[PDB]
């Protein structure tokens, strides 16, 4: 699971 | 019924209206409590501090 | 002449004092300076007033008060506050760090450190006193300074004035607008070290004047200012004895005596009536004999209980503005046949009653309206013990689980004074069966 | 009571840690140089609870920027309110700590703590009146978790008197894949079980649901995540922040929360639910407001609060709205769902109402539960922790810092003692 | 949504109301000692009534008032019928009675004097003994069961035997009626349509007086002291159908017109006596109560109060018609939903 501002 | 000690005055009055007769520890002993739960909490914070220090 | 010093503990004690101030203020003519117009005493006298206020030189007026909270915030707003040239400084007495409504934080944790302060400045004002009667003590049940810190004080004037009388105005709590669940445990435990230095209280339920509120003056979420300023008309009908020229309870005696035969049981039920809203332009004026019927229905209690099912051992009425004698024991002989009235068999089945002819003082702007005529009965009934009950129930709860305890352990508190207080309250309640009930 | 001090660790940490700066600020109308440009007052009554004074009488958060590496530190200062910090307030290394707890809390970690236990006591001596601290980091990683449960013990060391706050992010398969993260996490348990007064459990597995389910959110990002974050700790600090009645300090909220010194594991609720896209022009309702703020799409923490009952709660009403209509439905739900809350516990639910809404909304509902249910999260971290323990698995990275097998088995025993405890009072 | 609780199980009635209730789907019921309900089935005895009404928002609701023992308890009623005056001491339904405390305020005894008041008298007399339980002796010369009273440590109370009761017939049996009263929050005096006749199965004989059970008609002593039982009527209760009927065809007269009035009467003198004492009408609770009035009718046709019974149980035959009589009136007056009574 890829999750960056 | 029966009035009773009518008190009177300028500033108001009083009375009594009946309808049937009937048918201590010590400055230092204070100060001693406040002290045995200074040294109760000071205690339960030695013991933090102790298992703390470990 | 003698004089009474108050004594306000913690928010709640200080937000009531203002509500009584600044009322005695508007009933006394004394003016947001302390000046007083209406005296000429200047400097000193012997008046009835002068049992609450001192003078000053300059013609200032000073309540003989005592401000005091662990939290500074409150009694900020009082040196700041409409009324602020009435106190001088060393009336307001503040901390830094409350007790976080934890009893054992008042009591001895924050206790220990300001009890010597307060003293200090409360035997400034007894040495200003030429016969002083005693004090007036204003706090909560439900807060850690109100709670704690009070039953410390009490004690101190059982030593440094043992002779001299102590009275209470105590707020029970009540969840609709209480701040804490463990108000039941500080409740309990207050009541348990402050009872054999109290000559006689009366207690306060939220939850009563909160209904009155709402009932009687259409407010939809009453605040607490307009909790107080109602307060402040009962305290202000309890004290006007002792600030107005009267002959029924005339000083802090008289009201251990016509009210409390059992020292234990000191707690009086307050009735008050009538409460009328502001806003109602035309009011009907109630009669004498309607405000009179009013003080034994349950809504216009301080506590609600059911004083049918309680036995009297005393009963006051005060009545202030245009009532007369005639009026009033006419309206006297009715209620005894319509309501359910048993005294007890060691008492007369009767009434004390006094009249103060100023009538009742209302803030201007605020929600109550002006009437001229009311009364406030002061009622020793046994139904009171309803609200010990109530509160011993919660008390159970959750000290069954030990819920909240070590936040008072913490504080050097011990957990078998918990046991001690409660088994207190336990006699208290069969002292309460014992007078007012068939066996 | 008074001052509080902030403290963010690690990348987590200082990435909520800084949203939540940035939302607060705009709520009492400061700007990233810190001066003051809003409206109201009751903007400024409670600032310095929070906030520093300085010259030009700009106002300095009182924050603490903690790290083992310059990384999210230095995209912080590049940040939109980077310049508003402290600037000597920046203490941070440059080893890093690789997701490892071990070098958090007892080699690289010990390294650095001293110099930032010097910042503290720079803050806290600059305080009229200290409350305690407030951290902010996660539990799967290294730094935050490690270095951060190691400040907690030395900082209750200094200021044992002190409440001590926590917003801990509880790690998610469903946002890591990191697979030491359940290691880390059990050994923070077991330090904040017995040093913090107040956690809120800020569950990422809650956070991607909400996003992906509630939210619509089929890519849902970090910013998307701490977007959520930023909301629920701007309403649950919202009664330290203005001026309130209820839960007013962390010491008033703890006595208020937790009815026993170990279960201070409280589950956050918000609503409604809104993401940076989201229009929200509609206001809810009270009701509305109510209804979901109960609801478990709502909670934070990924716990089904049907399955356990309420010790306490919490509830922060925020907007311009009638305060008459909301006790009747906080009223209505304790009167409702009467057997989720425990008996021996009387009126255990407690109101606020504070009258500036968050930003954004006209009007927002924050929960805060010390439910039982929360334990469901504790074993869930205690069955992908011994998924790998009885095996021994990856424990080199931890015994190569100097950590032996009897520490993890002692942080294991005292978490499912925490399970059994939340059980023990659920069923009384 | 509603939410009501319950503390008395032993109890026939509420056992069938709290069933009833659960079944309209809008009542949950809670643990007995949960504090946020709407309704309350408390327990016969030690009823708290001093907690209720105090959980904010919530309007709350009783199966019993307060202070309604006053007239329920023997030596109670008695103190109540005498001492107030709304129901004077020459009240022309209500027997002479005298209240009475063994050896161990004794009216013990200005009852004397009522004795020898029929020394003087060819009026027969003779006077009961019964009080709490429900293990009671009756005989002319009163000295016999002076001692039985002050044998045992209860309070008790004495009052005259009625010598001429109605006897029906075939029979020449003894019997008493039983009337169920509702009082909701509003104090509406209701009575329930349907009575029953608590008959004696043997012929009612003077002669002899001890555990003879054709004096007494309860159904405990006719069932396990008699081999006579639904000779007549199964159950020995005679529902009012049938009494009417009877009175008709025997006496030429109806159920309505010589013994209901006097009984509806008398149930109307007593709670209104005590509606001042007990009412919640301004209370912050309110209450309700089922109340089971024994009555007893002589060959003059005339009615007498017997006792009043606060936790009263009904005929199994009239179960389904009250208890659902009971949530229409008493319940659902104060907690709406989505006649067999009769107002007084
Ligand atoms: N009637 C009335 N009740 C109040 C008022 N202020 C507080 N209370 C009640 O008092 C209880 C809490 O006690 P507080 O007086 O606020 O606490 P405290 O004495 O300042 O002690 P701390 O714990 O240190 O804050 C609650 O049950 C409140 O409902 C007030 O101004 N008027
Ligand atoms: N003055 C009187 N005249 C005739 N019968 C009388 C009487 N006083 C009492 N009784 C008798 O008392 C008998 C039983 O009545 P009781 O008082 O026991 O009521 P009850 O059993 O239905 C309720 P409980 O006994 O539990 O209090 C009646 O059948 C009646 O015959
Ligand atoms: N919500 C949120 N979680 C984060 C963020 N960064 C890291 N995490 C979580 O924190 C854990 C990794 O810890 P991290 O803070 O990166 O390591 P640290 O620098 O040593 O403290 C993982 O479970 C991540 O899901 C963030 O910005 N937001
Ligand atoms: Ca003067
Ligand atoms: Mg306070
Ligand atoms: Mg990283
Ligand atoms: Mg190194």
């Amino acid at each position: 699971x890829v999750x960056x501002x | 019924m029966e009035v009773i000690e009518l008190n009177k005055c300028t500033s108001g009055q009083s009375f009594e209206v009946i309808l049937k007769p009937p048918s201590d520890p010590s400055l230092e002993e204070i100060q001693k409590k406040l002290e045995a739960a200074e040294e109760r909490r000071k205690y339960q914070e030695a013991e933090l501090l102790k298992h703390l220090a470990e | 002449m003698r004089e009474c010093i108050s004594i306000h503990v913690g928010q709640a004690g200080v937000q009531i004092g203002n509500a009584c101030w600044e009322l005695y203020c508007l009933e006394h003519g004394i003016q947001p300076d302390g000046q007083m117009p209406s005296d000429k005493t200047i400097g000193g006298g012997d008046d009835s007033f002068n049992t609450f206020f001192s003078e000053t030189g300059a013609g200032k007026h000073v309540p003989r008060a005592v401000f005091v909270d662990l939290e500074p915030t409150v009694i900020d707003e009082v040196r700041t506050g409409t009324y602020r040239q009435l106190f001088h400084p060393e009336q307001l007495i503040t901390g830094k760090e409350d007790a976080a409504n934890n009893y054992a934080r008042g009591h001895y944790t924050i206790g220990k450190e300001i009890i010597d302060l307060v003293l200090d400045r409360i035997r400034k004002l007894a040495d200003q006193c030429t016969g002083l009667q005693g004090f007036l003590v204003f706090h909560s049940f439900g807060g850690g300074t109100g709670s704690g810190f009070t039953s410390l004080l009490m004690e101190r004037l059982s030593v440094d004035y043992g002779k001299k009388s102590k009275l209470e105005f105590s707020i029970y709590p009540a969840p609709q607008v209480s701040t804490a669940v463990v108000e039941p445990y500080n409740s309990i435990l207050t009541t348990h070290t402050t009872l054999e230095h109290s000559d006689c209280a009366f207690m306060v339920d939220n939850e009563a004047i909160y209904d009155i509120c709402r009932r009687n003056l259409d407010i939809e979420r009453p605040t607490y200012t307009n909790l107080n300023r109602l307060i402040s008309q009962i305290v202000s009908s309890i004290t006007a004895s002792l600030r107005f020229d009267g002959a029924l309870n005339v000083d802090l005696t008289e009201f251990q005596t016509n009210l409390v035969p059992y020292p234990r049981i000191h707690f009086p039920l307050a009735t008050y009536a009538p409460v009328i809203s502001a806003e109602k332009a035309y009011h009907e004026q109630l009669s004498v004999a309607e405000i009179t019927n009013a003080c034994f229905e349950p809504a216009n209690q301080m506590v609600k209980c059911d004083p049918r099912h309680g036995k009297y051992m005393a009963c006051c009425l005060l009545y202030r503005g245009d009532v007369v004698p005639k009026d009033v024991n006419a309206a006297i002989a009715t209620i005894k046949t319509k309501r359910s009235i048993q005294f007890v068999d060691w008492c007369p089945t009767g009434f004390k009653v006094g009249i103060n002819y100023q009538p009742p003082t209302v803030v201007p702007g605020g929600d109550l309206a002006k009437v001229q005529r009311a009364v406030c009965m002061l009622s020793n009934t046994t139904a009171i013990a309803e609200a010990w009950a109530r509160l011993d129930h919660k008390f159970d709860l959750m000290y069954a689980k030990r819920a909240f305890v070590h936040w008072y352990v913490g504080e050097g508190m011990e957990e078998g004074e918990f046991s001690e207080a409660r088994e207190d309250m336990a006699a208290l309640e069969k002292d309460y069966e014992e007078v007012g009930v068939d066996s | 009571m008074r001052e509080i001090v902030h403290i963010q660790a690690g990348q987590c940490g200082n990435q909520i840690g800084a949203k939540f700066w940035e939302v607060i600020s705009d709520e009492h109308g400061i700007d990233p140089t810190g001066s003051y440009h809003g409206d109201s007052d009751l903007q400024l009554e409670r600032i310095n609870v929070y906030y520093n004074e300085a010259t030009g009488n700009k106002y300095v958060p009182r924050a603490i920027l903690v790290d083992l590496e310059p990384g999210t530190m230095d995209s912080v200062r590049s940040g939109p309110f980077g310049q508003i910090f402290r600037p000597d307030n920046f203490v941070f290394g440059q080893s890093g700590a690789g997701n490892n707890w071990a070098k958090g809390h007892y080699t690289e970690g010990a390294e650095l703590v001293d110099s930032v236990l010097d910042v503290v006591r720079k803050e806290s001596e600059s305080c009229d009146c200290l409350q305690g601290f407030q951290l902010t980091h996660s539990l799967g990683g290294g730094t935050g978790s490690g270095m951060g449960t190691l400040l907690i013990s030395k900082i209750r060391e200094e200021y044992p008197d002190r409440i001590m706050n926590t917003f801990s992010v509880m790690p998610s398969p469903k946002v890591s894949d990191t697979v030491v993260e359940p290691y880390n996490a059990t050994l923070s348990v077991h330090q904040l079980v017995e040093n913090t007064d107040e956690t809120y459990c800020i569950d990422n597995e809650a956070l991607y649901d909400i996003c992906f389910r509630t939210l619509k959110l089929t890519t849902p990002t970090y910013g998307d995540l701490n977007h959520l974050v930023s909301a629920t700790m701007s309403g649950v600090t919202t009664c330290l922040r203005f001026p309130g009645q209820l839960n007013a300090d962390l010491r008033k909220l703890a006595v208020n929360m937790v009815p026993f010194p170990r279960l201070h594991f409280f589950m956050p609720g918000f609503a409604p639910l809104t993401s940076r896209g989201s229009q929200q022009y509609r206001a809810l309702t009270v009701p509305e407001l109510t209804q979901q703020m109960f609801d478990s799409k709502n909670m934070m923490a990924a716990c089904d609060p049907r399955h356990g009952r309420y010790l306490t709660v919490a509830a922060i009403f925020r907007g311009r709205m009638s305060m008459k209509e909301v006790d009747e439905q906080m009223l209505n739900v304790q009167n409702k769902n009467s057997s989720y809350f425990v008996e021996w516990i009387p009126n255990n639910v407690k109101t606020a109402v504070c009258d500036i809404p968050p930003r954004g909304l006209k009007m927002s509902a924050t929960f805060i539960g010390n439910s039982t249910a929360i334990q469901e999260l504790f074993k869930r971290i205690s069955e992908q922790f011994t998924a790998m323990f009885r095996r021994k698995a990856f424990l080199h990275w931890y015994t190569g810092e100097g950590m032996d097998e009897m520490e993890f088995t002692e942080a294991e025993s005292n978490m499912n003692d925490l399970v059994s405890e939340y059980q023990q009072y659920q069923d009384a | 949504m509603y939410t009501f609780v319950v503390r008395d199980e032993n109890s026939s009635v509420y056992a069938e109301v709290s069933r009833l209730l659960l079944a309209t789907g809008q009542w949950k019921r809670l643990r007995k000692d949960n504090p946020r309900f709407n309704l309350m089935l408390g327990e016969r005895n030690r009823l708290p009534f001093g907690r209720l009404g105090h959980e904010p928002g919530l309007v709350q609701l009783v199966n019993y008032y307060r202070g309604a023992d006053k007239l329920c308890r023997k030596a109670s009623l008695v103190k109540l019928i005498k001492t107030s005056p709304e129901l004077s001491e020459s009240c022309t339904w209500f027997p002479e009675s005298y209240v009475i405390y063994p050896t161990n305020t004794d009216e013990r005894e200005v009852f004397l004097a009522a004795y020898n008041r029929r020394r003087e008298g060819r009026e027969g007399n003779v006077w009961i003994a019964k009080s709490s339980a429900g293990a009671i002796l009756i005989s002319s010369e009163a000295s016999e069961l002076l001692d039985f009273i002050d044998e045992q440590g209860q309070v008790h109370v004495i009052q005259k035997y009625l010598e001429k009761p109605l006897l029906l017939e075939p029979g020449h049996r003894k019997f008493d009626i039983r009337s169920w009263v509702l009082v909701d929050h509003l104090y509406n005096i209701y009575l329930y349509r349907e009575g029953v006749l608590r008959t004696s199965s043997e012929p009612y004989n003077s002669a002899n007086f001890q555990d003879k059970t054709c004096h007494l008609t309860n159904h405990c002593i006719q069932k396990e002291y008699s081999k006579n039982y639904g000779r007549y009527e199964e159950g020995n209760e005679m529902f009012f159908e049938e009494f009417n009927q009877y009175l008709m065809d025997a006496l030429n007269t109806t159920l309505e017109n010589s013994i209901l009035l006097q009984i509806k009467h008398i149930i109307r003198s007593c709670l209104m006596c005590i509606e001042p004492a007990i009412s919640t009408k301004h209370l912050h609770y309110q209450s309700f109560q089922l109340f089971g009035f024994d009555f007893m009718v002589d060959e003059e046709l005339k009615v007498w109060l017997i006792e009043v019974n606060g936790a009263p149980a009904c005929a199994q035959k009239l179960y389904a018609e009250l208890c659902q009589g009971i949530v229409d009136v008493a319940i659902s007056s104060v907690f709406p939903l989505a006649s067999i009574f009769i107002k007084l």
